[PDB]
């Protein structure tokens, strides 16, 4: 399990889904996708940092080559943090 | 009100000194993106919408200059290259994390 | 100051005139320059005092009406032709290329059509070795020679 | 075949419009551009007007060839040398 | 040969690179090079050229707190010089000695 | 940062569209800092192998402005190399009849003397004056400043800082001047 | 003109004036005295 | 009434960067107290996650995770498998906070663990001289011994 | 920092007598002190 990312071990379809499905079950309003970063937008390689927000907020940010995947890294994002498989987590104990 | 460089790009950046003077601690947590500083979110009555597959075929010249136009190089790297180069390609590469 | 007025009639008629700031910082120098510790201190940009040195037609006042010293006097004459050729007097005027530390009027120069060997090369003059004493602020003097 | 004209805004005639002969009038001045007579491949003799060589006097296998083409210490031939080619 | 020599030159060359790595981060956080590395030096902190260019790329906190340190550092030794006199050495100026 | 592999690599090895005035800059400064923002010297990330470069809008390149009289002494030097194709053109004449030749050939001249150089040349973009493209504006992120400081003519100091300037000499009743 | 590298005047009605960066003696009355330094 | 010193406002009669003024050490002392009190809190209650160190260790220095790997390129005298302290940590840190020593930390404050898990030798190094004209041609292997150890753990404790 | 550091009486080299260079590289877990390097 050592090296390996979270939606790497366990395939997901809609992170946007899975993670209004849990704000709701926490009791925190959707999130709002905003374009916090872009760059390119015209040409053939485009980048876009979409942030999500909650109650004005930043719960997560992602990039991506378009508006729509950098959204949908954005709530891979916030799902890691909200389960706690975040990259600089506490490493595993042994 | 001394800051030794500007924070609002990264960090929050302090600086300490442990009372022995022995080490160094310095506290760093991230800045946020503020939702102001942020920008909103982009946005046949009688046949099907008839899918529209057109693919036109360029000739060698014009598909470089297209792809080269694209994508800001030049033309060289869009020129094919032999059999020696294509076989001595490893397809096969190392790869690490 | 002093005028003429020409109407046949002509007349010198007295002007008011600024007069000295009231207290200079050394009052011992010898010079303006010198009285208000700017002898190193001050560059073609400074039209202020440029602008408080020349007449208003762009051209320079006398040693001896500005009480200068030669030295500065050479300075300030250099500095104000810079300024000139820089554009930096709009409204001090006789009667499209963007410059500035111009020193050579640039009418008068021909082209380097043969640059020197790397011993020998035939550099392009900048900013002026009268200005060259200024205060550098700086770990790398002025380059007067591009 | 089609040709280009430069022409002025006040001048824009409607496509698909006859021109004829009296567009132009007697006593006037014009200029003509053509493609020239093809000579084919021709040496330096008729293609340049180069002098040549003599015929007899013991001259062996040149008469109608090119003499030096450039300089020994020019290790090349200049670009836009005379030599033989379509005419 | 060309394997033997191409040793020495590797060594030189990825030191190339870290000064060149090294010089970008300090120029992204307004700081130069040779201010970066001679106040590191003063603070008394041997990391060396791999992993300062190691930590610009990696970790962009750590250099920045890296990039203050050092500025902050010049600027202490900026005010002594122009003090002149026996004001307090600053808190970063001090010096751990070892026996 | 918790990204997935692919969407990390792509935002660490994005490129960026820079952007940069002339309007009395010197062409050589300007060189100097489009270069480096072309090449990829900026990134910590940087390799030569990495094709780490980023766009550069240069524009005002027609109100560049040369320190001392390089206008008239400087000669940019070329040849059709047709015997007599050598064309030494001053730097005034070149200005007036390509107004981002300069510019050009002076970013041309502090790029790396490889094969990469043309394929720099082709992600810089030049404009003569105010006018951008508009798919080129909404492309741009960051204006840089400003290598020189614009040292502001004599009619655009404010009464303020005129009368805080202190005056010099008193002059005599009498001169003409 | 004469071309010279050290200009003298021969008049008392010449003058050395500095004109497109090379000086000149000029004589209105002897006009053989203009010399051109180079 | 202008002070005996004071310059007119030119463009070099003052400094070209700006004026810094420092803070006053006493306050300053205070302002280290508390944020060496709040970082030694954090390090407490344990508001960090995979730490990282940058070590000395055989003439180098590695910045080490936790779960890492490096290759050192000599013999360490120690049997496969076998688990000991790096020490010499020229800096630990975290999100949120580093340490720095000057220019070691203290071993109270930070452990690496680091374990011997293989003893091994490099490929083979070619080291040919060739000078021409003078019959000059020389040829050498060389294998250099390595041992690579992964680094288990990074424990850093409250004692700022 | 050569100079800072013969200054500061600290060598010029940093790998020179100092603490960084002259203690030990490592020692066991368990708290044996290592068998001295040979340098
Ligand atoms: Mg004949
Ligand atoms: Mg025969
Ligand atoms: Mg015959
Ligand atoms: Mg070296
Ligand atoms: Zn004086
Ligand atoms: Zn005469």
């Amino acid at each position: 399990m050592t090296g390996k990312e979270l939606f790497e071990m366990w395939k997901i379809i809609n992170p946007m889904g899975l993670l209004v499905e849990e704000l709701k079950k926490r009791n925190v309003s959707a999130p709002e996708s905003r374009l916090t970063r872009q760059s390119g937008g015209t040409t053939a390689l485009p980048l876009y940092f979409v942030g999500l927000y909650c109650d004005k907020k930043l719960i997560a940010e992602g990039p991506g080559e378009t508006v729509l995947v950098a959204e949908e890294e954005a709530a891979r994002v916030a799902l890691r943090k909200l389960y706690g498989f975040t990259e600089n987590r506490r490493p595993w104990n042994y | 009100t001394y800051s030794p460089l500007p924070d609002d790009y990264n960090c929050n950046v302090e600086l300490a000194l442990t009372s022995d003077g022995r080490t160094i601690v310095c506290y760093h947590p991230s800045v946020d993106i503020p939702y102001e500083h942020t920008k909103p979110i982009p946005r046949d009555q009688v046949l099907k919408t008839r899918l529209e597959e057109k693919v036109e075929h360029l000739e060698e010249g014009p598909m470089i200059e297209q792809l080269s136009k694209m994508f800001f190089t030049t033309k060289h790297r869009w020129y094919p290259h032999g059999r020696y180069h294509r076989c001595r390609k490893n397809l096969n590469p190392p790869k690490d994390r | 100051f002093r005028e003429v007025v020409e109407t046949t009639i002509i007349e010198g008629r007295i002007t008011a005139t600024p007069k000295e700031s009231p207290n200079p910082p050394n009052p011992s120098g010898q010079c303006p320059i010198c009285r208000w510790n700017l002898k190193h201190k001050y560059n073609y940009d400074d039209v202020l005092l440029l602008s408080q040195f020349i007449r208003p037609h762009g051209g320079m006042l006398p040693r001896k009406i500005t009480g200068l010293c030669q030295e500065e006097h050479r300075k300030i004459e250099e500095c104000v032709k810079m300024a000139h050729r820089a554009g930096l007097l709009p409204n001090h005027r006789p009667r499209q290329l963007n410059r500035y530390l111009t020193r050579w009027a640039p009418g008068s120069v021909k082209p380097i059509y043969k640059k020197g060997p790397r011993w020998n090369r035939v550099r392009m003059p900048v900013g002026s070795p009268l200005l060259r004493d200024n205060v550098c602020y700086s770990r790398t003097p002025w380059k007067l020679y591009h | 075949t089609v040709k280009i004209f430069n022409i002025t805004d006040n001048a824009a005639i409607k496509p698909g419009t006859p021109l004829y002969a009296a567009h132009f009038r007697p006593g006037q001045y014009v200029d003509v551009t053509a493609k020239t007579i093809g000579k084919g491949f021709q040496g330096v003799m008729k293609r340049w007007g180069f002098k040549g060589q003599p015929a007899t006097h013991g001259q062996t296998k040149t008469h109608r060839r090119p003499g030096a083409v450039a300089t020994g210490d020019i290790g090349r031939v200049w670009p836009g040398t005379k030599m033989p080619g379509k005419m | 040969v060309k394997c033997t020599k191409a040793r020495y030159l590797k060594k030189k060359n990825m030191r190339t690179l870290w000064i060149n790595r090294i010089t970008a981060a300090s120029q992204e956080h307004g700081l130069k090079y040779p201010a970066l590395i001679g106040n590191l030096v003063k603070c008394q902190v041997e990391l060396n050229r791999k992993v300062l260019a190691d930590l610009a790329i990696y970790e962009p906190k750590t250099f920045k707190s890296l990039a203050a340190l050092a500025s902050r550092r010049r600027h202490e030794g900026f005010a002594a010089a122009l003090g002149d006199g026996k004001e307090p050495e600053g808190i970063f100026s001090r010096v751990v000695q070892y026996h | 940062s918790s990204f997935s592999r692919a969407p990390q690599q792509w935002a660490t090895f994005a490129r960026i569209w820079y952007l940069l005035d002339g309007k009395m800059q010197p062409p050589g400064k300007l060189a100097a800092m489009a270069s480096i923002r072309l090449q990829g010297l900026h990134k910590p990330v940087y390799h030569a192998l990495s094709d780490c470069g980023d766009h550069v809008v240069i524009m005002n390149t027609r109100h560049i402005a040369f320190s001392g009289n390089k206008w008239e002494q400087k000669v940019y030097s070329s040849h059709t190399g047709y015997p007599g194709g050598f064309r030494q053109v001053t730097a005034a004449q070149l200005h007036l009849r390509d107004p981002v030749a300069i510019v050009k050939l002076a970013i041309y001249g502090m790029l790396p003397k490889n094969l990469h150089r043309r394929t720099m040349m082709e992600r810089l973009h030049l404009f003569p004056d105010e006018y951008i493209p508009e798919d080129i504006l909404k492309n741009l992120v960051e204006e840089l400043p400003q290598p020189r400081k614009i040292p502001k003519r004599l009619d655009e100091y404010t009464q303020e800082e005129i009368d805080a300037f202190p005056r010099l000499w008193t002059p005599p009743e009498d001169y003409r001047l | 003109f004469k071309n010279k590298t050290v200009l003298k005047k021969r008049c008392k009605d010449c003058y050395l004036v500095k004109r497109r960066g090379r000086w000149y003696v000029y004589c209105k009355t002897h006009p053989r005295h203009k010399q051109r330094q180079m | 009434s202008y002070l005996p010193g004071y310059v007119p406002k030119t463009s070099l009669s003052s400094p070209p960067w700006p004026e810094v003024v420092l803070p006053d050490p006493v306050e300053e002392t205070r302002h280290h107290a508390e944020v060496v009190k709040k970082v030694n809190e954090m390090i407490v209650t344990g508001q960090y996650g995979r730490l990282f160190a940058v070590v000395h260790f055989a003439s180098r220095q590695w910045k080490v995770t936790s779960e890492d790997l490096i290759l050192i390129g000599n013999e360490l005298d120690l049997a496969c498998g076998e688990r000991i302290r790096l020490e010499k940590v020229l800096l630990v840190g975290a999100d949120n906070f580093t340490l720095l020593g000057k220019p070691l930390l203290g071993k109270d404050l930070v452990r690496v663990e680091a374990t011997v898990i293989e003893k091994t030798e490099s490929w083979p190094r070619i080291i040919m001289r060739f000078r021409k004209r003078k019959n000059f041609k020389k040829k050498r292997i060389v294998t250099t011994p390595q041992t690579v150890l992964r680094i288990n753990s990074i424990e850093i404790a409250p004692c700022l | 920092g050569g100079q800072w550091r013969l200054q500061q009486g600290l060598a010029a080299n940093p790998s020179g007598y100092g603490p960084l260079t002259e203690l030990p590289d490592w020692s066991y877990a368990d708290g044996r002190p290592a068998p001295p390097m040979k340098g």
